[PDB]
């Protein structure tokens, strides 16, 4: 399906998330992509601890 | 606004997603794929005819400057729907 080429450097928008999830094994890159309220999609670099806790703080609302 | 998800092209022998061309948009901007992404080289007429089904041999590259340089290797490639 779709594919992340770059991860977002930056800080992650966490009161503005909707979900996450994980792109293919089939990409070249490993990401988590995360899902704002008004559907901008951002790619994150699984291994960041500060996207580890960006998910753990939205699933478990 | 380059950290977005980005259509790729499918593949029937099981590899790696590639990139058609080496650019890619993200909220409405073009964003230049990072060297040595994988990537498909496709003649006008194929980008043309491209469809869901595989129907094309498609010329694998890597990204380069932007540019897709083809490695020689040749696969079918097709769009995800």
């Amino acid at each position: 399906r779709e594919c992340c080429l770059e991860y977002f450097k930056g800080a992650i928008p966490l009161r503005k998330l909707k979900t996450w999830y994980q792109t293919s094994e089939d990409c070249s890159r490993d990401a988590i992509v995360f899902v704002t309220v008004q559907g901008r999609a951002i790619c994150s670099d699984p291994n960041n601890k500060r996207v580890k806790n960006a998910v753990k703080y939205l699933q478990s609302l | 606004r380059s950290a977005c998800p980005a259509r790729h092209l499918n593949n029937t022998n099981g590899t790696v997603l590639k990139l058609l061309g080496c650019h890619y948009f993200c909220n409405g901007t073009l964003s230049t794929a990072p060297d040595g992404y994988p990537c498909y080289n496709l003649t006008a007429q194929q980008v043309r005819t491209l469809t869901t089904y595989p129907n094309t041999s498609c010329a694998v590259g890597v990204c380069m400057k932007g540019t897709c340089v083809k490695n020689g290797t040749m696969e079918q490639c097709f769009k995800t729907p």
